[PDB]
């Protein structure tokens, strides 16, 4: 990292890059739409509370890895598709692309699927959101006959659906373990 | 241009007493189509292009009606932050063929 | 027998667009009579929401009238206001009345009474049951307004202060009030709470509230030397002319209304003292104007445009680094 850094110096001379692009993430600035769960909320804050929710909000990321590598410390593969998703659901400005990488590892735990359960509502689910998307923020835009309210409620449904679905994921791990260990 | 103009002189005793004042009355009434002035050398007009809520575009027409001289103008624009604004896609069209900027 | 040596005046209009065209015709009418009956602009701060006068609408521009006939504009020729549409607000409106203004305003824009002062107070707009409302957003209620004339008292920034509102239950405003040499005055009591609606064909919209209607026609009789008390503006306006009840408040007053002139809040009269003393005297290079539009100075004050490059450094550290980490999984 140090050596990185100290490279991208020279390229203009200046520190500036620093504070446009971490300090961008870190502060959320700038307010434009996204599937993400903070530009609504923060077009919509009072000033009095505004650092205290940043912190919470940026703490929530990096919280979940220590109580996770207590629990899987025996299986980090498993560990590390949790922490892709939780990544990718609480991230500042997310995009469907950070998405499609934890839906890449559903095939590695396909041999979960008995004891999966309410897995075929959530993928209607998100199935549906996907599509509303475009359409809401049509009539919002460009007809004028809905308002930000309706894409609000889908950016909420649509985060909810995910975290469902991995908490779904994690029980049938260890629901598999626990039958491994004490008989079916 | 070559004008001329009636003066009247307040601080004249002729033109103006204590017994009589000033009431100055004109004729004039808009011009034939023939016999009207031409047109100024330069104008100008600004629009906005698009619709909806997300994206647009700032537009500008100047217009040199002279019939054979070419002459340069300066140009200053100022833009509030929240409508931000992509400098790559700047363009200067002149009779469809592209206009570098002496200066910008 | 009254013992103040200056008046001043704070007239404040909360409403805004075109149709609330009322509001600010009142506030014209108070600013009119104020100016005949002798208070200078200098001393009146005036607070407008909205600019009714010269309005693209009006079919009549510079002009405000009272009454259909139009032989009234309360506009009039000289006018001066203080806070314009965007600068009207309750934090301002409570700025100027505590002193806790921006250290760059200018002296025109401050309130700057002292213990010989009396003052005039009057507002408008549209109010409930405890509450006043500015433009549509905010409020200001009656514990605050308590509260900051209690500011103005422990100062000794005023003499006596007269305090006169016209909305619908604006006898609320006046019920916290608690320091000495205070009189106020409203247009309706607390249960009554609806407001008249009759537009004026010619100018398209509702001209003038009833109260303040009848007590500006009070003032246009009032001249600079009248002996009028403030027991005749407590019968001004009788539920039969109007069809709401006017109020009065006067038990934190010290004076008897019936010894209290009109002009002692709505004039300026001043106290005269003849001198008779008097004190001894003993008995090569022309200058020249810029020039507009320099085009080659101009061409000439930038450098030309050269295409951006990555410096040499920087390829030579990058390439560097990468075979470096070549060389160990490799060699
Ligand atoms: C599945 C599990 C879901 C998990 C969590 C759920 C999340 C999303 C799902 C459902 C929604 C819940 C959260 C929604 C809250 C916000 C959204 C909303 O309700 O607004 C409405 C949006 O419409 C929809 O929600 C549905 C449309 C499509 C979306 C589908 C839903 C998801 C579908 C996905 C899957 C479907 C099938 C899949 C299965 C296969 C738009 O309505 P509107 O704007 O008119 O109304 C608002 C507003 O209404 C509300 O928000 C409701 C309040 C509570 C809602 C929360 C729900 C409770 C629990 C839900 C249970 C879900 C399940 C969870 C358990 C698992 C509100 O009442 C008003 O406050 C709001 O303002 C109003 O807007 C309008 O109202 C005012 C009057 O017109 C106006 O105010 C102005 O005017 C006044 C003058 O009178 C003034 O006084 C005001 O000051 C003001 O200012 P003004 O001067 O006018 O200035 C104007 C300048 N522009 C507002 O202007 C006006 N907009
Ligand atoms: C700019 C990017 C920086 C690149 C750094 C430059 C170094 C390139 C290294 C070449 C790849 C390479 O080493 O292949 C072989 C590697 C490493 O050797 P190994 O047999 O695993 O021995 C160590 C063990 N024990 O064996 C492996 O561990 C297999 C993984 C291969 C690594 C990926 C190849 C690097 C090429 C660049 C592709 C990146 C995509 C863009
Ligand atoms: C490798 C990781 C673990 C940290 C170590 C990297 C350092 C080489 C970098 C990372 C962040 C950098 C800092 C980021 C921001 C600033 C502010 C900057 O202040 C300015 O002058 C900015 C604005 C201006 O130029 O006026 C001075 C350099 C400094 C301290 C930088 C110094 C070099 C730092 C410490
Ligand atoms: C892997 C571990 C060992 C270190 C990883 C690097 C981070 C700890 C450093 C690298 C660059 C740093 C940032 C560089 C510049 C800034 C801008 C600086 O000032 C701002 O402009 C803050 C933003 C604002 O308040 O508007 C505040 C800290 C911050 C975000 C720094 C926070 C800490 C960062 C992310
Ligand atoms: C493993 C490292 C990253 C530490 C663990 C994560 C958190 C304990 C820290 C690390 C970086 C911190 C963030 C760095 C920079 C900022 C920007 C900062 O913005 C401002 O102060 C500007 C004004 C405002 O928006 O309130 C608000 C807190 C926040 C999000 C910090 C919240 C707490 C964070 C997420
Ligand atoms: C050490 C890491 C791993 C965890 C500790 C949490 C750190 C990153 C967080 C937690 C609380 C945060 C602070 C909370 C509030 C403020 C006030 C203001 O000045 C902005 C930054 C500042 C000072 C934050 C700096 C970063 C902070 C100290
Ligand atoms: C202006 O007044 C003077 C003095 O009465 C008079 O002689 C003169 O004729 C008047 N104006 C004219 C008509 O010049
Ligand atoms: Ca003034």
């Amino acid at each position: 990292l140090v050596v990185i850094i100290c490279l991208s110096f020279f390229l203009l001379s200046s520190w500036d890059f620093i504070p446009a692009v971490y300090g961008f993430i870190l502060s959320v600035p700038d307010l434009t739409p996204n599937i993400g769960l903070f530009w609504y909320f923060f077009a919509e804050m009072f000033e009095h509370f505004s650092l205290f929710f940043v912190c919470v909000f940026q703490i929530n990321v990096f919280f979940y890895t220590i109580p996770l590598a207590i629990k899987l410390k025996e299986h980090p593969i498993f560990f590390m598709f949790i922490q892709i998703a939780v990544i990718a659901i609480f991230k500042s400005y997310p995009t469907v692309g950070d998405v499609a990488l934890y839906m890449a590892f559903f095939p590695v735990w396909n041999h979960l699927y008995r004891f999966l359960r309410n897995i075929f509502v959530l993928t209607c689910i998100i199935i549906v959101c996907s599509l509303l998307f475009p359409v809401l923020w049509h009539l919002w835009i460009y007809a004028g006959s809905a308002n930000s309210n309706f894409f609000y409620a889908i950016t909420l449904t649509f985060n909810v659906g995910q975290i469902l679905l991995i908490s779904d994921y994690f029980y049938a791990f260890l629901r598999r373990e626990y039958y491994l260990t004490h008989g079916l | 241009t070559r004008k001329t103009y009636a003066i009247y002189d307040l601080l004249d005793t002729a033109m103006i007493n204590n017994s009589r004042n000033l009431n100055i009355q004109l004729k004039w009434k808009r011009p034939p189509e023939n016999e009207a002035p031409p047109v100024p050398f330069l104008h100008a007009q600004r629009y906005v292009s698009g619709y909806g809520l997300q994206k647009g575009e700032l537009s500008t027409l100047l217009y040199n009606t002279h019939p054979y001289r070419a002459f340069p103008v300066l140009l200053l624009d100022t833009v509030p932050w929240y409508l931000r604004l992509y400098v790559h896609t700047l363009t200067i069209t002149s009779k469809g063929k592209e206009n570098k900027p002496s200066y910008i | 027998r009254s013992g103040h040596t200056n008046n001043w005046a704070v007239l404040v209009c909360t409403s805004r667009f075109w149709f609330n065209y009322r509001h600010v015709a009142n506030t014209l009418s108070v600013y009119r009579s104020v100016k005949r009956l002798g208070i200078p602009d200098s001393h009146i701060v005036l607070m407008l929401a909205d600019d009714m006068a010269c309005n693209p609408r009006n079919p009549k521009p510079a002009t405000v009238f009272s009454h259909k006939n139009m032989e009234l504009n309360v506009y009039g020729d000289d006018v001066e206001v203080d806070y314009r549409s965007y600068e009207v607000t309750v934090e301002n409106f409570l700025r100027v009345l505590t002193g806790r203004i921006p250290p760059s305003t200018p002296r025109s824009k401050r309130l700057l009474s002292d213990d010989r002062s009396n003052i005039l107070i009057y507002m408008t707009g549209h109010g409930g049951n405890g509450f006043l409302k500015f433009q549509d957003s905010e409020e200001i209620t009656n514990i605050e307004l308590a509260d900051a004339f209690e500011q103005m008292w422990q100062k000794r920034r005023y003499n006596e202060l007269l305090f006169i509102i016209d909305t619908c239950q604006g006898a609320s405003m006046y019920e916290r009030f608690y320091s000495p040499n205070i009189m106020a005055l409203a247009s309706s009591q607390v249960g009554e709470d609806s407001l008249s609606h009759q537009p004026d064909p010619a100018i398209g919209v509702h001209l003038m509230d009833r109260y303040t209607f009848y007590v500006l026609e009070f003032l246009e009789e009032i001249n600079p030397a009248s002996q009028t008390n403030m027991n005749d503006l407590f019968q001004v306006c009788p539920k039969s002319l109007c069809v709401s009840t006017p109020g009065h408040r006067t038990d934190l007053f010290q004076r008897d209304p019936k010894n209290v002139l009109i002009t002692d809040f709505f004039g300026s009269v001043r106290k005269v003292e003849i001198t008779t003393e008097t004190i001894k005297l003993q008995q090569m290079e022309p200058l020249k104007y810029a020039e507009q539009l320099p085009v080659a100075q101009i061409i000439h004050q930038k450098p030309k445009l050269k295409d951006w490059h990555p410096p040499g450094g920087f390829i030579l550290g990058l390439w560097a680094l990468i075979i470096m980490v070549f060389f160990k999984t490799y060699g």
